[PDB]
């Protein structure tokens, strides 16, 4: 159904360096957002 | 001048009414003797409409509007000033679309083609002489005809339907409405279709009409087909318009209370009326 | 002036030529009996 | 009385058959039928239905909101059955009040129909995807995609982009029979009378437009049916009589005509521009004109009152 | 109050509809170019040399032309510019540019009028699987009437007036809209003669045991001269055209021929 | 169990789960946001 | 200026003369009747 | 530039200025007819 | 381009550069008359 | 610069350009109109 | 997991996940704007 | 990049390019216009 | 359309430009005396 | 990467790139606009 | 499409999107130095 075998692994290394960097620059981006204001409140809220 | 393909048709013969006298052309045009009754009733109304826009307060196109008698007249006729202009109007108007009609009739002989134009056409006719003859005369006055003018036909729409409290709940009139959107509907369906079937897009052939039921039994799982799409397309926005009429015949002649207050026979049904 | 009628077919013509006429006389005594002064069915003293 | 082409007199049949597309993840699903009254009107076939990826998509977000919808208006009535039927008309999920904004409303409060308006819309865009998607896979142009986004946008006006212009959902339409009815009525008047709005008058002229072309196309292609009239394409590709003929019927009642091919381009725009200044007038209500009566007598519409 | 403005008077509500208005001019000007991709450009009446009263916009009037891509590979261009002879076998009844045409000899096979017909291709309309779409029932063996209905075979055929044309023989019909075209008709006299009759020409009358097609359009004189076609079992476009034409012209013709 | 893999296409249960999944899950999360109590964003107390 | 004639068919020439003319002394005529100065059947004075 | 009749058709040229001009022209008068200083037929006073 | 030739593009350029003349000469006329009757540019106290 | 006039046909061009400048020069003339300052024919004070 | 590429068409994915993201993405910069902590172009104050 | 006019036409790239440049300045004018301290004819005081 | 005829129209698209927007900027000059369009500070 | 190429027509990315990066950057205008603190147009204090 | 012509491409491009984000990266530190988007605590 799917890409023969080679061409799936072809595939498979840019696709997987392409998502660890997108997850890699958006954790970049979680932590100096919770840096600047976290959001997950306490029992008194925010 | 002529199409590179009109001159073998433009033959002798088909005229209801005339005999050869009036079987010609003025440029594209056919006109025949119900074209020169057009043009006689169409020149009469429209100098009688800016006449009356003279008579009226502004030369301002959309603020003119030619209006029927006072009610207090009931169905006589009234003096010129005083709304027999736009009675005049009228019954020349009836002339001009009755010629157009029969024109078309004239036409329809000419190219060995059906009437079904022209009869589809009846249909707006019959609207216009529902609004203006059928109606005020079963409500026994001309003063509840239409006025004659951009915006005040449209503010007698509005008088008209507050009339009733809320003209939305009228259920033809949902019904007429129903129609009307799905007439669209079915429209924008029909000319994307073809469109797309004769425009497939750069490097590819034109398709047929295997394809063409493919799509909408692969999108909505049933296609009409080529024919029937035209048998609907035009039933129903000759439904919608007969649903119409009948929605205004209702609305004074026949019910003349709140069309909300109407639906209360649903909720008093006994299988629910707790 | 005789040259008209080899541009136009005199039975065309007249017809054509009495429909406007008729248009005409019908307009003028529709406007005037919209008037006061001339509306002579009501009969407005002057 | 001729012939009049209006219903099939005699009707065959054949085994079903449909146009090749790529094999995907999902076949075409359904045992292809045949009804008879279906058939005097046009085809017979109540054929398969292709579903895909995007169909799926598209019916789960849309069956999620009909049933947030559907439980809402049977808890309104208590559950009960009987009251559910004599109410149902009347009966409507609202959208949240101005304090809210665009921000999640508690769930009685209009939640719920953020929510359903939220899976409706992504149903819908969606379904525009499939419409797209069906057309490339036959080969066939994407008209009736952007026909349809036509459709939508006046909808994503009339139910988001205006709340989003006026920072708040409590204009927004509520989805039941009589309270969609009932906001338009109070939109017009809340406004200054939406005759006034000029483009709504655009929009209703390409609204009675289109039942005029549909009327007019209608009764030409069956006055022509007899001549083959009814097979456009192939006379879009090689004019027959049928062609030439629909096109001098109207030539010489109106001095000019279509083409075959062009009669439905002024077919598409009209439906299409009806839904489009249709969007534009609902648009610029509240955010630029206020009252639109009284815009019509700053524009000369009426007289000063 | 202040909010809409552009100037003193001007405000975006009006400058929004005069962008439509400028938006729609254009949208007339390209549908009206479409409109022009067949019969165009115009002709004087009398002589056929290209001439029409035009403006600055016959510039702009006429496209560029599209070509469409058939799938047998052949092409069609649009417009073609293609235009039909100037001479007919009919005559004006005045010298003048607007007048009518009168039929020289008998108008039906002269083929003028309502019996005019577009020179079509001589090629059938094909399926999807490139077979010829429109053939006899005899040629499609998986096509059948509908259980429910009246087959036509066998039925006499009976013109306006009561005379019988003949038998119907044979269903001719479109593989690729699944629809009868039409219906092979073996005629009274001559017999053997076969002539196609369009189905939308006909109606099935069924008030008397002895049901039967019966067909306003010509009289029962008038189907030995229907047009002939070349194939036994397919038809040309063009050959379409002749049949369907003649059968057309008859509601003009049929008393005076 | 694995024959349940034999009675269903791989690819369609995969495209059915996630599609239902997605859906549930968004559901979920925006149900949560139209609450007092678990609405993250807004964060009221826990009076 | 006869030359115009090798460029204008004089006889659609003068159906469109015919046509504009009337077109443009009727409007006139209304126009005038508009008014309060102009309007001679109402006849106000000056 | 005389050569502008070499590309455009006389015929076509002056169809397209007659109706221009005209259509200007009426428009122009309009307008003035809109001024009360340039409304000829009601005649303001100069105030 | 128009398929007439460089002859009639002339004679034709005669006749439209008169005509076009006594046009505009008409209409500077017109315009003087109308000024002298009631001038359209206005002072800085307005008219 | 002369290359332009091969990627496009001069009668197109011209007519499309005088098209274009007309309606643009009748939109400014308007827009001027809806002032108090620039309506020459309303002729208000500069105050 | 190599093997869902053996499963679903690479291209398709591509122009699905890319849309599926970009529309993810922007539903949740428009449900923090619609807050008054997270609104950074507004940015109110924490009330500290 | 001059290879960019072998994957477009010239003659429709000139084409949007223009009506893109044409539509994009007018609407920016009329959104100065819009302004109380851009609008030029109204003439504002700062 | 031929170099040659492309050149001369050039030429005279030139010459013709140049004109009409000479004209336009004597008609602005004119403008710009009665009413100048650029506000000061204090506006008009 | 560049494979991406062989995957996807360049003339349709750039197009595709060219329509969306206008219609966002044309979003994000509008909405600083809507802002008070980045309306530049308007100019509000940082009272 | 070529392999060849591919990769004459993705050079094209990667200098085109270099030099489109060189110049938003300068246009967001202007507007930044102007009026910073992330608020303090107490607001702005
Ligand atoms: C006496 C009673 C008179 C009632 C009011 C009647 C109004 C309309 C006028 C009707 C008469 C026109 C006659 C005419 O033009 O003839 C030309 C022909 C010589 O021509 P030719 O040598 O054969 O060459 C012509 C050809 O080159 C032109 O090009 P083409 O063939 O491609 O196109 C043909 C034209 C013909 O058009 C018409 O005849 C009029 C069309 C109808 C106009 C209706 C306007 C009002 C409705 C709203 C408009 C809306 C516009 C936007 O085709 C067209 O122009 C079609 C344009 C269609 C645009 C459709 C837009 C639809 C939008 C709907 C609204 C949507 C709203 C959201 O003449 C001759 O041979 C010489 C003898 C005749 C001389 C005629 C003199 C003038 C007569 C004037 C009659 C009095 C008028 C008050
Ligand atoms: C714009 C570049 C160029 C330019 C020089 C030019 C100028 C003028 N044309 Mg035109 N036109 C050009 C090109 C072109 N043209 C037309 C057509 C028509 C027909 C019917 C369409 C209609 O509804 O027009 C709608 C508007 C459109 C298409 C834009 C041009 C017309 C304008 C702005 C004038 C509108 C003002 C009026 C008072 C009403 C006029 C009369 C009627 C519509 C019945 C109608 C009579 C008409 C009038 C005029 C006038 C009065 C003028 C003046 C004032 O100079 N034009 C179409 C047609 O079918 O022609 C037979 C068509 O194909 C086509 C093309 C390609
Ligand atoms: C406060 C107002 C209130 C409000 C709540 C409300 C709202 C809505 N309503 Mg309604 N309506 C109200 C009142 C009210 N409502 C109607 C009618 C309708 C019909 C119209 C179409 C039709 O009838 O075409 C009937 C067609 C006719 C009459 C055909 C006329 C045309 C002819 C003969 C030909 C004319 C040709 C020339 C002159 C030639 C000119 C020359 C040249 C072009 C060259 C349609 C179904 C419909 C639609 C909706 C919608 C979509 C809404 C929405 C979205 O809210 N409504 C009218 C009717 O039924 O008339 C028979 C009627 O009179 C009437 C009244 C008084
Ligand atoms: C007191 C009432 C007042 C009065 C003055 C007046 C009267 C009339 N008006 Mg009106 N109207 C009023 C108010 C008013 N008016 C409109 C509109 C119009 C347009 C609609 C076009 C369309 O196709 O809609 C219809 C199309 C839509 C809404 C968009 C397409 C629909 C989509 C994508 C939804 C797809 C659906 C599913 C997938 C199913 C999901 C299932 C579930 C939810 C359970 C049309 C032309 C029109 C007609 C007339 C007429 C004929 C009359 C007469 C004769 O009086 N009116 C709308 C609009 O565009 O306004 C600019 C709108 O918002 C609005 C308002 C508030
Ligand atoms: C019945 C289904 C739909 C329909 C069908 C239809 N209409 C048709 C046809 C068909 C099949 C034609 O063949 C015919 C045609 O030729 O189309 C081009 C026509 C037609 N439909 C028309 C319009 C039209 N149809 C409308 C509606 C509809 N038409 C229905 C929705 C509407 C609406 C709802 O508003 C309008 C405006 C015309 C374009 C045309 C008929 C042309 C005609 O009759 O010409 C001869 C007459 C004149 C040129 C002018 C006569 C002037 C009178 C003397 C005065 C009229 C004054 C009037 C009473 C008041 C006006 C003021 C307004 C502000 C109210
Ligand atoms: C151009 C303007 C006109 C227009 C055009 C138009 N509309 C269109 C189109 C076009 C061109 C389409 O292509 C599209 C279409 O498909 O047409 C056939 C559509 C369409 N126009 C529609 C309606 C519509 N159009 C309207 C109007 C108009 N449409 C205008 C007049 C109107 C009104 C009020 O006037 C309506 C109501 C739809 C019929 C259709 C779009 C359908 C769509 O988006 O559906 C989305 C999905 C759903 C609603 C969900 C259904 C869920 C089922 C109940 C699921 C059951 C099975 C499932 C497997 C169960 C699963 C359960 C598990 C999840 C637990
Ligand atoms: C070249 O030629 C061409 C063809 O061939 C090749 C074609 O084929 C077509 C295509 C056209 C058709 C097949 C038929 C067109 C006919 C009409 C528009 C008129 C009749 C209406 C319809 C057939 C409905 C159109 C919409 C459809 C089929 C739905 C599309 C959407 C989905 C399948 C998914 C989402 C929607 C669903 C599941 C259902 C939507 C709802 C309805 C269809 C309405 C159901 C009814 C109600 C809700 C009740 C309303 C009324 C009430 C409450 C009161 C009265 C009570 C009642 C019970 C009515 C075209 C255009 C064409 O060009
Ligand atoms: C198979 O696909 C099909 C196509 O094709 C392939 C098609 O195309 C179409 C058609 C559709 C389109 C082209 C799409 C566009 C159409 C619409 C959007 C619909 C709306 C239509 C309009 C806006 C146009 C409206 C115009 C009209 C109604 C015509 C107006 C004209 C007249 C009233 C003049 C009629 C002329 C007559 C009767 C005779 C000739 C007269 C003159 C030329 C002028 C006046 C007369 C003279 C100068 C002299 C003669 C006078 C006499 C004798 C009388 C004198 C006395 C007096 C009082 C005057 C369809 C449906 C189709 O399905
Ligand atoms: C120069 C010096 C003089 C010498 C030359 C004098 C002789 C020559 C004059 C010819 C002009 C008159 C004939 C006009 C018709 C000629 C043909 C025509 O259509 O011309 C257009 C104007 O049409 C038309 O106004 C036709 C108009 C017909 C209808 C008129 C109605 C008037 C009355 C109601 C008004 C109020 C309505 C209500 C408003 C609210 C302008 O070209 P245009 O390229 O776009 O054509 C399209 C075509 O080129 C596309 O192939
Ligand atoms: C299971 O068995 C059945 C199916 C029988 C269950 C019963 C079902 C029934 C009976 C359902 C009945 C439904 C009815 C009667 C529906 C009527 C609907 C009507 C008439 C609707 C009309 C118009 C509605 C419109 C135009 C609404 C549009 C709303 C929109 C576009 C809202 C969008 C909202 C968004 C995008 C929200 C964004 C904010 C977020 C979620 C991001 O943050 C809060
Ligand atoms: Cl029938
Ligand atoms: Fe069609």
């Amino acid at each position: 159904s799917g890409i023969t075998e080679g061409e799936a692994k072809e595939f498979h290394k840019i696709f997987t360096s392409s998502i660890l960097v997108f997850f890699g620059v958006a954790a970049f981006a979680h932590l100096l957002v919770w840096i600047w204001r976290p959001w997950v409140p306490g029992p008194n809220g925010y | 001048a002529l199409l590179s393909f009109e001159r073998k048709y433009r033959v002798r013969g088909g005229t209801l009414i005339g005999g050869d006298l009036f079987d010609f052309w003025v440029g594209p045009f056919y006109v025949g003797f119900f074209g020169v009754t057009t043009l006689l009733f169409t020149v009469l109304g429209t100098a009688l409409i800016v006449w009356g826009a003279a008579l009226g307060p502004s030369w301002t196109f959309w603020q003119i509007s030619i209006n029927p008698p006072d009610v207090s007249y009931g169905l006589a006729m009234a003096p010129m000033a005083k709304g027999g202009l736009w009675q005049i109007i009228t019954f020349s108007a009836i002339g001009a679309f009755v010629s157009w009609a029969l024109r078309e009739v004239e036409i329809c002989r000419k190219l060995g083609i059906g009437y079904h134009i022209p009869f589809a056409f009846g249909f707006a006719i019959l609207a216009y002489v529902s609004l203006v003859v059928i109606r005020p005369v079963m409500m026994g006055a001309w003063g509840y005809g239409f006025p004659y003018g951009f915006m005040t036909h449209l503010d007698w729409v509005s008088n008209t339907g507050y009339q009733y409290a809320n003209f939305h709940y009228n259920p033809a009139h949902m019904l007429g409405i129903t129609l009307f959107f799905t007439t669209c509907l079915a429209l924008a369906l029909h000319g994307s279709l073809i469109l797309s079937a004769a425009n497939p897009g750069k490097g590819e052939v034109v398709k047929g009409p295997e394809h063409e039921n493919t799509y909408f039994q692969d999108t909505i799982g049933y296609s009409v087909g080529t024919l029937g799409i035209h048998r609907v397309g035009l039933i129903l926005a000759l439904s919608a318009v007969v649903w119409s009429i009948i929605c205004m015949i209702l609305s004074g002649p026949i019910y003349t209370g709140s069309w909300p207050d109407w639906w209360l026979w649903w909720q008093k049904l006994p299988f629910w009326n707790h | 002036m005789w040259r008209i009628w080899q541009l136009f077919d005199p039975r065309q013509a007249l017809v054509g030529l009495a429909t406007f006429l008729f248009v005409l006389a019908l307009l003028i005594h529709f406007i005037l009996l919209s008037t006061e002064r001339f509306n002579w069915l009501e009969g407005a003293s002057t | 009385s001729e012939y009049q082409n209006i219903l099939t007199g005699v009707q065959v049949r054949t085994a079903p058959h449909s146009a090749p597309i790529a094999k995907g993840i999902f076949p075409r699903l359904g045992k292809p039928g045949f009804s008879y009254w279906l058939g005097k009107i046009g085809d017979a076939q109540i054929g398969p239905i292709y579903l895909g990826t995007t169909g799926v998509l598209s019916l789960v977000f849309g069956f999620f909101a009909i049933e947030i919808i559907g439980f809402n208006l049977l808890a309104s009535v208590n559950w009960s059955p009987m009251e559910f039927g004599r109410q149902f008309f009347w009966l409507g999920l609202e959208p949240p009040a101005a304090e809210y904004g665009l921000g999640f409303a508690p769930l009685a409060e209009g939640g719920w129909w953020q929510i359903a308006g939220f899976f409706l819309t992504t149903s819908i865009l969606l379904w525009w995807v499939r419409m797209y998607r069906r057309a490339r896979a036959l080969k066939m142009g994407t008209h009736t995609a952007w026909a349809f986004a036509s459709a939508i946008f006046l909808f994503l006006s009339l139910g988001f982009i205006r709340p989003l212009l006026m920072g708040n959902f409590s204009e927004s339409v509520p989805f039941g029979i009589f309270p969609h009815l009932e906001w338009t009525n109070s939109f017009s008047l809340n406004y200054g009378n939406f005759f006034y709005n000029p483009f709504h008058m655009l929009s209703i002229a390409f609204l009675y437009g289109s039942a005029l072309l549909f009327a007019m196309h209608g009764a030409t292609i069956l006055a022509v049916s007899r001549l083959g009239g009814d097979r456009e394409v192939e006379q879009i590709t090689d004019r027959g009589t049928a062609a030439e003929r629909a096109a001098l019927f109207w030539r010489w009642t109106m001095g000019f005509n279509a083409t075959m091919e062009s009669i439905h381009r002024w077919a598409w725009w009209f439906a299409v521009l009806c839904t489009f200044t249709g969007a534009i007038g609902i648009l610029l209500t509240g955010t630029v004109v206020d009252n639109w009566f009284e815009w019509g007598v700053k524009h000369g519409l009426a007289p000063a009152p | 109050m202040n909010k809409g403005d552009i100037t003193g008077y001007m405000d975006v509500a009006q400058v929004v509809l005069y962008a439509f208005w400028i938006f729609f001019a254009g949208l007339i000007i390209y549908l009206r170019r479409e409109d022009r991709r067949e019969g165009y450009p115009l002709e004087d009446a009398i002589s056929g040399k290209i001439n029409s009263l035009q403006g600055l916009g016959s510039v702009f009037s006429i496209a560029r032309p599209k070509i469409f891509k058939l799938k047998t590979g052949a092409t069609y261009a649009a417009p073609n510019f293609k235009r039909d002879a100037v001479a007919i076998k009919a005559t004006r009844t005045a010298p003048t540019a607007g007048a009518p045409f009168e039929p020289t000899g008998n108008p039906m096979t002269d083929a003028v009028g309502p019996a005019a017909y577009a020179l079509r291709d001589e090629l059938p309309d094909l399926t999807l699987g490139g077979q010829p779409a429109i053939v006899p029932l005899r040629v499609a063996p998986t096509f059948s009437v509908a259980a429910e209905d009246t087959d036509p075979r066998g039925l006499p055929v009976v013109d306006r007036k009561g005379a019988v044309a003949g038998k119907v023989t044979d269903l001719w019909i479109d593989r690729a809209s699944i629809a009868i075209r039409y219906l092979e008709v073996e005629l009274a006299a001559t017999p053997g003669r076969k002539v196609l009759l369009p189905f939308a020409a006909t109606r099935i009358n069924a008030k008397t045991k002895s049901k039967t097609v019966t067909v306003q359009s010509i009289l029962a004189r008038h189907f030995a001269n229907v047009p002939t076609i070349a194939k036994t079992d397919s038809i040309t476009r063009r050959e379409e055209d002749k049949v369907m034409a003649y059968y057309s012209s008859g509601y003009l013709y049929s008393d005076r021929v």
